[PDB]
């Protein structure tokens, strides 16, 4: 019956953090390089 | 049979019906645009001809 309720919650809490974004097309998207984040002296093969 | 098995079921096809109807005026509704590229390209000759 053309159901579209099924939810409308929350909108929660929001911050601002610096991060790595271009337009590319009409679609907005991050950037983004994990090697020295989160790989940085880990001894684990970056995938 | 009274139970709600049975007015439930009543229910499951009747906005299965509301589907159907909305599916087949959406039909002639896009049926339309179909059948205006039949008649333009009835007609149309290439362009370098």
């Amino acid at each position: 019956n053309r159901e579209t309720l099924d939810e409308l919650e929350s909108a929660p809490q929001t911050t601002r953090v610096r991060a790595d974004l271009v337009a590319i097309g009409d679609r907005l998207v991050f950037l983004e390089a994990l090697e020295k984040r989160i790989y940085a002296a880990t001894n684990v093969p970056y995938p | 049979d009274g139970t709600g098995i049975s007015l439930h079921r009543q229910l499951r096809a009747i906005q299965q019906l509301a589907r159907n109807v909305q599916a087949v005026l959406g039909a002639f509704e896009r049926g339309t645009a179909d059948q205006m590229l039949h008649v333009l390209l009835e007609k149309a000759p290439p362009l370098a001809l």
